[PDB]
């Protein structure tokens, strides 16, 4: 961060060189922004993380994702429903 | 995203004007981020009596 | 184009700090906008509207005097003002040919009367008049700008009566009256008596109505839109009845006819 | 080694042009606040070399609605006739010293006509078939005032020897003597390059692009490749014949950087007064030259006909 | 989006047809389905250059 | 053995493919205006060697900016069958992802790709001009992933 | 009130006509532009360096959709079905169950991103602050499928961009 | 920020530097290094031909002065 340039450049991000097995060294996205700084990169607020330690609480991921979108770690959509009307069994008896 | 001197009188004589006073940029005079929690006011009928909804 | 573009991603970013997101807003709801401003809004809308004009006359410079802005739009494709409004033709587009009209300051909706403002009223009806009358435009708005920044009370933002706007959350989650209202409002809405009105304004296109009819119940059974660039384009051929084709596209500029309300 | 000499003039002018393409969407950028290309390589020096390589192995479709002699033939013509256009140019030595420099230059200019017919009419669309004959309106109209203004300001040098230009100009820039002419000369030249002010061509609107329409991939790129030439070469025209230099004879590489930053200058001018000014229109576009610049024009070449007379200094012939 | 069919000799316009349409979205059917505190933002993407107006 | 050379080659062609394309505009509603502040001096699509403006004919990607109506349908269709391989299709906005606001149209197609190929659906009402890039990049990481002539020599 | 616009017409004395053939003649507002457009060349650049630096936003800022919990674990939607009543573009589908423990929560609650609007009507709706719109902007995806989200991936938005919604509400939910 | 432009038009500088010596150095290379006898006119190539034949090696630009005769 530089406080002396426009608010918009005043802060910026080195991203890392590999997060979570991808070696993100000469191509980045930004993604890789966990939440905790995503609000200060983003002038939603002007304390750092660092100065603001973010409420923590056990639900909380202890690791940041990035889009894992085209990835085999991509998401797919499916039903989270139970079944509805559900099959009659047939008998195993004999017919007789 | 502050220049030269040299460059300043520059674009001051090329623009004609004297834009140091105000440029398209947006330096530290913004409104700070971290405002304190606003007390917000209320309405006219807030009060507990004769706040009939007939009238 | 990308040195205006700048200042309007600047009003973006205002956009963005009332409502919620930088386009869309869904601000301004039914008895009174949705929710205050943030602290500090008003001192950097304060900082824009001290610096805006110093680029709104750096853009005149560029256009106005220009030998080939005026030779490519002075006096192309004139428009009579007693044709323009039998045309149905609104906002700047009459402004532009010289009637005296605006809802602003004849009709005045909102407290835009108790503003004080000068209108730009055309000369020779032609496309150089509307643009320069927009340019005025743009100064006479950042007047009443500063009149509205000096002057806002101090007061609610929604309408007391919570019957038709939600209410404060504080009241959501403590009082019975409150969850109710809020409950019913978002699941039926506030029920409207019937009727029909025809609403317009002084869109800056250009007047904008609309012509809400309502039955009686938490829907509405018909709204029709009045766009301002409808009639414009109805009269379009009239418009151009001999210019060249670079005139046409000259004169769909000052036309300023957004394809998203004339099309519905 | 003349061979070699000829591809030292080819390639780096090839580079010269690529790295057009780059300073072009810099400038421009910088004049309407824009950082410019600067993500491929340092301040995006890289940047025209990806944008060839597309375009290169980009697919160059076939005009099904077309003859492809003329496809193929017309980026041939363009972009072979501006390079060798290049070839009597008063570098402190130039490379063929034609006795009528000046006037052989003067006529392959015209020729840049016989390109954009054969595009805008083989090519078969609409747009295409309308810029064919815009532009080329355009640029026959404006070559009649660069010939009068040529011959005008040459009357002061001596002869059509382009080599001696410089000889003429040494004391004093020789636009000090035509001022009046230059100006109309530079805009006549900003109007055959079909530049944002005069283009007419792309206008897009109702012209998109004009000739370079259907033209796709590598012959598109061709089209592109004498347009972002004659920008340097009517620059580097320009320069020397009103914007003079020094040149000692023991010190050639005096003059060639004096001439290469004139050109540099001159074409920055050029990126300049497109990044700012509106387009004509082809009735004001023609109204410029035919109203306007021709009659002072002609009357300029007689004043500066009749000027060495009554001066009594006829310029030296040899 | 637009389209204008136009008749001309050549150069001055004789008479132009324009083609609205060309971004046609049933709003105007849309909005007697919705309350209206769900029929606001049609109007907010109705002209999108004046939502506030 | 020739993996090294090809793969070599290839990856010169799909940088220099990545770095460099040039976007169809076709901007339909306020999706175009978010785009159009996407090129504004702020983001500054054209520094990343994207060039916003390109006619039909000269162009790698085609943004489907705005609601995509019946009207339209086939004039898309016969942007979209013009334009030269490679042609990577974004569409931006959820009207243009799939159905809308106006989902339940009477003359409003239910989603860009029932009409053309999506290549990156790009979400947001409008989506925000940033998000619009961020969208531009992830093809640009997608390009890098190409593998042309790889699969030519190991067909 | 208002301002005539364009009725400055010129004089016709000798300087003043001298002066207009002048600037006709020799170029002078052509000169005025061109010379304006280089002081904004010498300018400092607007730019901002994406993705590594990221444009301003407001704790408003409305987002990818996300299902909160309470401070216990529990999630906080007790499925009134009130956000499903309220979306514009019928973009969030609920089905509710009694739960083993009995509290109402979703079997299914789904909410189509690609039909979503993006804006904040179901947080407003919500009376539990359940459903919210993170900050995030940064999932463009590649496949249609990818956007329609599902009851478990919005148990997951809002388990990662959970720190950012606790302290963006923490800030903003005195305004609303 | 105008010098992120220094650069692009350096190599640009360069670009058209090249054409400036090297037609300049390959004459002054080729013709001993004096630079080459531009004919302009029939006299001029007379007399280069006259050098030519006297210098008795068919290069031009070999002069050889009074100690060549008596
Ligand atoms: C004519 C050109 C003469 C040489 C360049 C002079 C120049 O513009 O210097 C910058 C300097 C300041 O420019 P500015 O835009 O006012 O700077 C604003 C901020 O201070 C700028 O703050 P900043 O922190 O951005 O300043 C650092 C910046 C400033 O830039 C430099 O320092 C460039 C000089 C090389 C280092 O340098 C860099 O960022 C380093 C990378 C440089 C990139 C490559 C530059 C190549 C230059 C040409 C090389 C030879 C060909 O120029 C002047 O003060 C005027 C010089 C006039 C010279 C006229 C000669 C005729
Ligand atoms: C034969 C067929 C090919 C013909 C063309 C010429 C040969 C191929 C191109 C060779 C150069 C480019 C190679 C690919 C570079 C690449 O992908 O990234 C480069 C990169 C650019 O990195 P970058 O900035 O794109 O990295 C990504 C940045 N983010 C994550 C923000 C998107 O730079 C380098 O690898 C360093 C060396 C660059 C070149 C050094 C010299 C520059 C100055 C001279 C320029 C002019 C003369 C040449
Ligand atoms: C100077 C430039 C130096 C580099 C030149 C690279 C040329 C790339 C051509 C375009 C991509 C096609 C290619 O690489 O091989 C063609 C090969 C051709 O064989 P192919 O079978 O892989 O082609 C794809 C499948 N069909 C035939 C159905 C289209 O195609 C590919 O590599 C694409 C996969
Ligand atoms: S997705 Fe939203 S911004 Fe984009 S066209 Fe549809 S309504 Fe407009
Ligand atoms: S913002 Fe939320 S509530 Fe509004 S339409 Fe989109 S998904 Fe539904
Ligand atoms: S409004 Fe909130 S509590 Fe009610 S169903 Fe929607 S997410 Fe659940």
């Amino acid at each position: 961060e530089d406080n002396k340039q426009f608010f918009g450049r005043h802060r910026w991000v080195i991203y890392t060189t590999e997060m979570n097995g991808r070696d993100t060294f000469w191509d980045v996205d930004g993604s890789m922004v966990p939440p905790e700084w995503h609000r200060w990169l983003h002038c939603m607020t002007d304390d750092p993380p660092t100065t603001k330690p973010p409420t923590a609480r056990k639900y909380i991921w202890t690791n940041h994702k990035f889009n894992v979108s085209g990835t085999p770690q991509q998401y797919v959509p499916y039903s989270t429903t139970r079944k509805k009307i559900q099959e009659w069994v047939p008998p195993s008896t004999p017919y007789k | 995203a502050s220049a030269t001197r040299v460059i300043q009188l520059l674009r001051n004589w090329a623009s004609g004007r004297d834009l140091q006073a105000k440029l398209q940029l947006r330096y530290q005079e913004i409104s700070k981020r971290t405002q304190p929690p606003p007390k917000l006011p209320v309405g006219p009928s807030h009060k507990l009596s004769n706040n009939y909804y007939c009238t | 184009f990308f040195w205006m573009f700048e200042e309007r991603e600047k009003m973006f970013e205002f956009y963005e700090r009332v409502s919620g997101a930088r386009m869309h807003a869904a601000y301004i709801r039914p008895g009174g906008v949705h929710q205050d401003l943030p602290l500090g809004l008003l001192d950097d809308i304060y900082e824009f509207s001290k610096n805006f004009s110093f680029r709104i006359d750096e853009l005149e410079e560029m256009l106005t005097n220009n030998r080939i802005w005026r030779n490519r739009t002075v006096d192309i494709g004139v428009v009579t003002a007693e044709d323009a409004l039998n045309y149905g033709f609104s906002g700047v587009m009459l402004r532009g040919s010289g009637i005296q009209w605006d809802l602003r300051k004849t009709q005045p909706y909102d407290v835009y009367d108790q503003v004080e403002f000068d209108v730009p009223i055309g000369s020779r009806g032609d496309c150089y008049d509307r643009y320069l009358c927009r340019v005025e435009e743009m100064r006479q708005s950042l007047r009443i700008i500063s009149q509205c920044l000096n002057k806002m009370p101090p007061g609610e933002i929604k309408v007391d009566d919570a019957k038709v706007s939600p209410p404060k959350r504080a009241e959501m989650k403590t009082s019975m009256e409150s969850l109710i209202h809020h409950f019913k409002l978002y699941t039926e809405g506030y029920q409207v008596p019937p009727g029909a009105t025809y609403t317009a304004i002084e869109a800056p296109k250009g007047e904008f109505g609309v012509y809400l009819v309502s039955d009686g119940s938490s829907r509405p059974y018909r709204c029709k839109i009045k766009a301002p660039g409808f009639a414009h384009l109805a009269g379009l051929d009239k418009m151009s009845k001999g210019h060249m084709l670079a005139d046409v596209v000259a004169i769909i500029g000052t036309q300023d006819i957004v394809f998203g309300e004339v099309d519905r | 080694m003349f061979m070699i000499n000829i591809l030292s003039l080819i390639i780096p002018i090839l580079l010269a042009v690529a790295f057009l393409t780059l300073v072009e969407r810099k400038v421009l950028g910088y004049m309407q606040l824009r950082k410019g290309p600067n993500v491929v390589g340092p301040y995006g020096l890289l940047q025209p070399i990806a944008d060839a390589l597309k375009l290169v192995t980009k697919e160059p479709l076939r005009p099904g609605t077309s003859s492809i002699s003329m496809f193929i033939i017309a980026p041939i013509l363009g972009l072979s006739l501006a390079l060798t256009m290049w070839v009597p140019l008063p570098m402190p030595y130039p490379l063929i010293n034609m006795n009528l420099g000046v006037l052989f230059m003067l006529a392959m200019s015209s020729l840049a006509v016989y390109s954009i017919l054969w595009s805008g009419w083989a090519s078969n669309s609409k747009y295409a078939l309308i810029g064919a004959l815009r532009a080329v309106a355009q640029t026959i109209s404006y070559e009649v005032t660069l010939a009068i203004i040529l011959l005008s300001v040459l009357l002061m040098n001596g002869s059509y020897t382009l080599s001696t230009l410089i000889t003429t100009q040494e004391h004093i820039w020789m636009i000090f003597t035509s001022w009046p002419l230059a100006m109309m000369w530079f805009i006549s030249t900003l109007a055959e390059t079909n530049r944002a002010p005069f283009d007419l061509t792309e206008g897009e609107s109702e012209l998109v692009s004009g000739f370079n329409v259907e033209y796709a991939a590598g012959p598109f790129a061709m089209f592109f490749m004498a347009e972002y030439a004659n920008i340097i070469m009517m620059n580097a025209f320009t320069a020397i014949l009103f914007l003079g230099a020094s040149h000692d004879p023991h010190t050639p590489e005096l003059y060639t950087i004096n001439f290469v930053l004139k050109t540099l200058a001159l074409t920055i001018t050029f990126l300049w007064i497109r990044a700012s000014y509106p387009r004509f229109r082809y009735d004001q576009l023609m109204h410029l030259l035919w109203k306007s610049f021709l009659p002072l024009t002609l009357a300029l070449c007689m004043w500066h006909i009749s000027l060495p007379i009554m001066t009594a200094s006829i310029p030296p012939q040899s | 989006v637009l389209r204008l069919v136009m008749e001309l000799s050549g150069e001055m316009v004789r008479k132009c047809d324009p083609h609205i349409g060309l971004l046609h979205r049933g709003t105007e059917k849309l909005i007697e389905y919705k309350t209206y505190l769900q029929a606001l933002p049609y109007f907010d993407r109705l002209d999108y250059v004046s939502m506030m107006c | 053995r020739g993996e090294y050379v090809v793969a070599k080659l290839d990856d010169l062609v799909n940088w220099a493919r990545r770095s460099s394309l040039w976007p169809m505009t076709f901007g339909l509603a306020c999706c175009a205006v978010e785009m159009m502040h996407m090129a504004a001096p702020r983001y500054d699509m054209d520094r990343f060697g994207v060039v916003f403006r390109a006619s039909p004919r000269q162009s790698d990607v085609m943004i489907v900016a705005g609601t995509l109506t019946n009207k339209m349908a086939p004039a898309l269709r016969k942007v979209y069958d013009q334009m030269p391989e490679p042609r990577y299709v974004v569409s931006m906005g959820s009207c243009a992802n799939g159905g809308g606001y106006y989902h339940y149209s009477y003359s409003v197609v239910r989603g860009c790709d029932r009409i053309v190929p999506v290549d990156i659906y790009v979400p947001g009402c409008p989506p925000t001009a940033e998000a619009l890039l961020y969208g531009i990049l992830q093809l640009q990481r997608k390009i890098k992933r190409e593998k042309r002539l790889r699969i030519w020599y190991r067909r | 009130t208002y301002k005539f616009v364009n009725m400055r017409e010129p004089s016709m004395d000798m300087k003043s006509v001298t002066d207009r053939a002048a600037q006709t003649l020799l170029w002078t507002e052509l000169v005025r532009g061109l010379g304006m457009t280089l002081s904004y060349l010498f300018r400092e650049p607007a730019t901002i360096n994406y993705p590594f630096e990221k444009g301003p936003l407001s704790p408003r800022f409305r987002g990818e959709h996300a299902l909160r919990r309470y401070p216990s674990g529990e999630e906080r939607c007790i499925a009134c079905k009130l956000c499903e009543a309220v979306c514009p573009a019928q973009a969030i589908t609920i089905e509710a169950e009694p739960r083993a423990d009995g509290s109402r929560r979703t079997t299914r609650y789904d909410i189509d991103m690609t039909k979503c609007i993006y804006c904040g009507f179901c947080q407003e709706a919500c009376p539990v602050d359940a459903i919210v719109e993170g900050p995030n902007f940064e999932f463009s995806t590649e496949t249609h499928e990818e956007l329609l989200y599902n009851k478990e991936k919005l148990l997951n938005n809002g388990d990662k961009w959970e720190a950012e919604i606790a302290a963006n509400i923490q800030a903003d939910y005195l305004y609303r | 920020m105008w010098f992120e432009i220094l650069p692009g038009i350096a190599v640009m500088a360069a670009c058209l530097f090249i054409p400036g010596m090297a037609t300049a150095h390959i004459h002054k290379f080729t013709n001993g290094g004096k630079e080459k006898r531009v004919a302009h006119f029939s006299y001029q190539w007379n007399l280069m031909e006259r050098d030519r034949c006297i210098s008795g090696v068919n290069r031009y630009h070999v002069t050889k002065g009074l100690e060549n005769i008596d």
